[PDB]
């Protein structure tokens, strides 16, 4: 794998290269496919190495690479729902960018896939070493650097031991021995410094950086021949995180220090260029681990002696804290460019969503907050629309997990005061409202109380959209009061008017949470109502939405009138049915019919009293005949085309099963055995293949049953086309 | 019958399995600190909960004198917190800063997120605010509990010295009515700090119908119903599969799973719903249109477009405690899975096959010698 990742590292050099214009293009192209193409974790190593080319990339053309790898990293968002954190330091990268100002906001739009992967995650190189010489290190460290330094000469002994190296005046790398195997305190100071020079520029880069370096907590194989270090376990000095980063700071002050100086080794040389020469970030671990072990054995050291040592997933939820100050910056943008930035982050916003404890709530203070910002623009413009689905997606921030934003939605209520005097974008907002409702419905109560006001001054009045958020905003001795009253609207069965009541209804639905039976009524009524209003526009396609709602709300001797109108629509298709054939020596509007039909399958999902119609054993069966004689209108035929129609402006089987029934008690058990009419019924079915002609190759408790599994074989003949 | 992966039920042999099976032993709380500016909240708390105890026993009829008796309702302790000696003072003053120390040890942000702030008795009568005004979080609620179960069980290391008292176990196993005093003290505490402003924030059976009952032709469905809601898993599943897998982990299987619906095919695939208790699963497999149904006491939902690899087998797995009644033929034992759904679709219960009553098999937890196979996770052996 590594193989692969040094020759991706490779390609993506010479997409830097690139960054012959258009067959490099072809080249990062190329090096794009392949990183779509893919283990998927060392391509995510090879794509950490480009991550930190993605720390590079923010150029137009590496920004352009860079996207491409956003994809990568979007199918990588796929595949995945340590490197992680890099991941948010490409988020951070990402707001850089949101810092920087067409394309490039497409390529925002990649930054949001990105963004989706730290959601997930919350589920030439120019080396710049820090002036060390010209700081001056308090001489109080002294004797911590004799000890220190005398360590070093006890592992650079003792590593010696190991292959059992000893001292000896002639140098000889054969010979096991070696003239510098000499005891520390044998050492002039300035020989000590031969040892102390990389420790005190060390302490220099920490004050340089003027990292804390101060007193406080104390700090104190066989044997060979020559000096015996035994040296004191430093390895096992536990740093902490932050301890970490310092360190891993310091063995990139090793990178630059000796990696500034390895530069300007090769250029008085006139000399070509070193391995190490590559931006820090880009490093593999281990190859850090050659300075990181010099510079956290230091700090193990320290902390040892007992020095105080500080430089002196969560996260992402801390970076919606960031989107709370981009959404403080939203209102200064809000008080009239910047703002253009905002709107390509209203795109990161709609992804936010998407992405989804107590801390939540502040970002849905920030959501509150954006509703603020929002408000001023409803009293270029499509990024209101994109608003507007920021604003359903405000319901997926109250669905995520103060009391002014309660205030807020009083004030919105006022609006529709407003508007009895005679703006529909404010209406939209109570859609979201409604969204933010239902979201409740899932789940101060005196602002919940205001928007009763806006109810009087909505039932006191297109409206349909406002009247949609009321459905919703219904989730009560003072509700009881017109509640009685609701069944005297039922007495109706002026269309228009319609459209409003039947929230009423869902409202009821929603309080239904015994007393729901006298709610059953009104979903009867409701069904006695609709029965009438759908034998006539759209309007009846609003209420099937409510009617969805008022199947859950629910009866069985309601079906003989619904079985009737069921019928009355299928004696109504016997005529639209000749209507076809009346041509052959439109039918269009059957499918608005079929619409409300639509809704009886919702209403028979209530009824799915299925459980129970297996008990019958009544006339649902003739019913169900009807439908089936309506699915033989629709592979007649141009009734199905009415439905394609239908099918711009925006099953059976469940019906057939009972119907399958037919050929049975009792004796549909001893069918089970029989592997007990059931079985001649399915000879009957063959008969089918090919009216009463078939009956007498065989009776009125038969040939009649047999004729509506026949049907339902000519509805399989339907369904055979499939 | 120990342990057991079957015992028999009304409606017939309900399988179960694996079952589950401890001496107190309390975290140290002592070692804990609760620093100055919080200890005058220590003070101010055992005085509140010195006197709420107070009030505790004053409405037992406890009155106070010089004797400790209890029958005689008369108790030392029933005198002011200030006049109480720190040993008496401590009862309330040492269990609050133990009560403190282990909020702290919960992790609890219990600083001073806000300042701190009836019937007659016999010399002493009290009164501090109305502590229960301010509903509690439910997590602190749990907190409390927590409270109650660690200063219990460190009652009980305390008492170690003195087979046993059936209130020296841990709090977790006894009764819980026991729990109704400590809890009620936690609640104490709890409606203390809260009324004072102080936020604080916080081996599996498989079972396989036998290999020669397998499928491999034709639509067929079985039943399986649950005692015990909790993490079932029922499906159908080729026969040559391993069961030292976890069921529905690989390809071999096609299950889905009880509480939460993930049913799987290799990985996880949420669908379905969470059931409740004594619902039917009732799995449904098709050939020819390759897919396998699933249903909920007759009400539909699922794996689609497979292939018959070499057939496949009824497949059902257990949690660790959960419990139910694997079901396969017999139209009597038939109920409202099958009535409804079962005949109309036309599939066929095992038992219109068979009279015998069909024996399955299942995964034991003894570990057994197994030689090793040449393919496997390439522990290879090597002759030479």
């Amino acid at each position: 794998l590594f193989a692969g990742t040094e020759h991706r590292a490779i390609m993506v050099d010479s997409m830097l290269h690139t960054v012959r214009g258009r067959s490099l293009t072809k080249a990062q192209r190329d090096v794009i496919e392949d990183c779509l193409m893919a283990r998927p974790s060392m391509l995510q190593h090879l794509l950490r190495r480009l991550v930190f080319d993605v720390p590079i990339l923010n150029k137009m053309p590496l920004k352009l690479l860079t996207n491409h790898y956003e994809r990568c990293w979007k199918y990588y968002c796929l595949p995945t729902g340590t490197s992680e954190e890099e991941l948010h330091l490409t988020r951070k990268l990402f707001w850089g960018i949101f810092d920087s100002l067409y394309d490039q906001e497409l390529y925002r739009m990649a930054m949001p896939c990105l963004c989706a992967i730290a959601g997930a995650l919350p589920p030439n190189f120019d080396p710049r070493p820090v002036e060390t010489l010209n700081v001056i290190i308090p001489e109080k460290l002294d004797s911590f650097i004799n000890k220190f330094a005398e360590y070093t000469h006890e592992k650079w002994a003792f590593d010696k031991i190991q292959n059992n190296w000893s001292y000896g005046e002639n140098v000889d790398e054969e010979l096991k021995t070696h003239p510098m195997l000499r005891p520390y305190k044998t050492f002039s100071e300035k020989d000590k410094e031969i040892y102390r020079w990389p420790i005190k520029e060390s302490l220099k880069a920490m004050i340089a950086w003027e990292w804390t370096i101060e007193k406080a907590r104390e700090g104190e194989y066989d044997p060979r021949e020559g000096y015996n270090p035994q040296p004191p376990d430093l390895s096992g000095v536990t740093l902490s995180r932050e301890l970490q980063a310092m360190a891993e700071q310091l063995a990139e002050n090793y990178h630059n220090t000796w990696g500034r100086k390895k530069k300007q080794e090769l250029e008085a040389k006139g000399g070509g260029t070193h391995p190490l020469l590559v931006p820090y970030d880009t490093l593999t671990a281990k190859e850090k681990a050659r300075d990181r072990e010099k510079a956290q054995e230091l700090l193990k050291f320290l902390q040892m002696n007992g020095y105080a040592v500080t430089r002196g997933y969560f996260l992402s939820t801390p970076a919606k804290v960031l989107g709370s100050g981009g959404h403080a910056s939203n209102k200064e943008k809000e008080m009239i460019f910047c703002k253009l930035a905002a709107l390509v982050r209203h795109r990161v916003s709609l992804f936010g969503t998407d992405a989804p404890l107590h801390i939540l709530a502040r970002s849905l203070d920030a959501r509150t907050v954006m509703k603020s910002g929002p408000e001023i623009v409803k009293a270029f413009f499509e990024s209101a629309s994109e608003d507007i689905e920021k604003m359903v997606e405000n319901l997926r921030l109250g669905k995520v997990s103060t009391t002014v934003a309660l205030l807020p939605v009083l004030t919105t209520l006022f609006q529709h005061i407003a508007q009895h005097q005679f703006l529909d974008d404010v209406q939209v907002s109570c859609y979201r409202t409604l969204c933010s409702i239902y979201s409740l419905g899932t789940t101060v109560e005196k602002l919940r109380p205001a928007l009763g006001e806006c109810l009087a001054r909505l039932a006191a009045a297109a409206f349909l959209e406002p009247q949609l958020n009321e459905y919703n905003a219904c989730s009560t001795l003072p509700m009881l009061c017109s509640y009685l009253p609701r069944w005297w609207e039922r007495g109706p069965e002026p269309a228009l008017p319609a459209g409003a009541p039947p929230p009423c209804t869902a409202v009821t639905s929603d309080h239904l949470n015994g007393n729901i039976l006298r709610i059953i009524v009104n979903n009867l009524g409701i069904d006695e109502a609709t029965w009438m209003k759908r034998l006539a526009v759209s309007r009846a396609r609003p209420e099937l939405l409510h009617s969805h709602f008022i199947p859950t709300i629910g009866k069985r001797a309601g079906k003989v009138v619904a079985e009737e109108e069921q019928l009355r629509l299928e004696a109504k298709a016997e005529a639209e049915e000749g209507e076809l054939l009346v041509r052959d020596e439109c039918r269009d509007l059957y499918a608005l019919y079929p619409l409300l039909i639509r809704y009886v399958d919702n209403n028979r999902a209530h009824w799915l009293p299925n459980a129970n119609a297996e008990e019958l054993f009544m006339v649902g069966e003739i019913f169900i005949y009807w439908s089936k004689s309506h699915n033989f209108k629709r592979e007649e035929n141009f009734v199905v085309q009415n439905e394609i129609n239908n099918m711009s402006f925006l099953m059976a089987k469940a019906g057939d099963a009972q119907s399958g029934g037919s050929d049975q008690t009792k004796k549909k058990r001893r069918g089970d055995r029989y592997s007990t009419l059931k079985k001649m019924l399915p000879i009957g079915l063959n008969m089918c293949a090919p009216k009463t002609r078939y009956a007498l190759k065989d009776v009125r408790e038969f040939l009649q049953n047999n004729l509506h599994l026949q049907g339902k074989v000519e509805g399989s003949p339907s369904l055979r086309w499939q | 019958p120990i342990k057991e992966y079957r015992r028999e039920g009304p409606r017939g042999p309900h399988l179960v399995g694996p079952s589950r099976c401890f001496v107190p032993c309390p975290v140290d709380t002592v070692q804990i600190v609760l620093p100055p500016h919080l200890e005058r909240i220590r003070e101010k708390l055992a005085e509140n909960i010195h006197e709420l105890w107070a009030l505790t026993r004053i409405e037992q009829g406890w009155t106070y004198g010089p004797v400790r008796d209890d029958n005689k309702r008369l108790h030392p302790c029933l005198v002011n917190f200030h006049s109480l000696p720190e040993p008496e003072r401590n009862y309330n003053l040492q269990m609050s800063g133990e009560t403190l120390k282990t909020l702290l040890a919960l992790g609890c942000h219990v600083g001073m997120a806000d300042e701190k702030a009836y019937m007659m008795s016999n010399g002493y009568k009290p009164a501090p605010l109305d502590l229960s005004h301010v509903r509690l979080t439910p997590a602190q609620t749990t907190l409390v509990d927590r409270l109650a179960e660690n200063g219990h069980n460190v009652w009980a290391r305390d008492r170690v010295a003195q087979r046993r008292n059936p209130r020296l176990v841990p709090y977790r196993l006894l009764d819980e009515a026991t729990k109704r005093s400590n809890r009620d003290s936690l609640c104490q505490a709890v409606r203390t700090l809260l009324g004072y402003g102080y936020n604080i924030e916080p081996r599996v059976r498989i079972f396989r119908a036998e290999k020669s009952y397998t499928v491999q032709s034709g639509r067929w469905y079985f039943e399986f119903e649950a005692v015990t809601t909790g993490e079932m898993r029922v499906g159908w599943a080729r026969p040559e599969l391993r069961p030292d897998v976890e069921l529905g982990a690989d390809e071999l299987a096609y299950v889905f799973n009880g509480h939460r619906g993930q049913r799987w095919h290799l990985g996880s695939e949420p669908f379905g719903r969470p059931w409740q208790s004594g619902d039917v699963v009732g799995c449904m497999i098709d050939l020819t249109e390759n897919t396998i149904i699933f249903t909920l006491n007759g009400e539909v939902l699922a794996f689609r477009e497979i292939e018959i690899g070499d057939g496949f087998l009824p497949v059902c797995s257990l949690g660790p405690g959960q419990v139910g009644h694997l079901n396969l033929g017999q139209d009597v034992s038939s109920l409202r899975f099958f009535a409804i759904c079962g005949l109309q679709e036309g599939f066929e219960p095992f038992a219109i096959n068979m009279q015998r009553p069909v024996t399955t098999w299942f995964s034991k937890s003894l570990p057994q010698f197994e030689p090793v196979p040449p393919e496997h996770p390439h522990y290879e052996v090597a002759r030479m």
